[PDB]
């Protein structure tokens, strides 16, 4: 989830944005 | 400014800025 691949790692743009509604 | 560990209210923050009138959706346990 975005705990494990935002916090415990590098975020990135691609990844942030699948968070977005 | 999103390429870096972002935790707690630092990734909400990035979220926010990223997303803008779209929204977005934080599941920290799943």
């Amino acid at each position: 989830g975005i705990v494990e691949q935002c916090c415990t790692s590098i975020c990135s743009l691609y990844q942030l944005e699948n968070y977005c509604n | 400014f999103v390429n870096q560990h972002l935790c707690g209210s630092h990734l909400v923050e990035a979220l926010y800025l990223v997303c803008g009138e779209r929204g977005f959706f934080y599941t920290p346990k799943a």
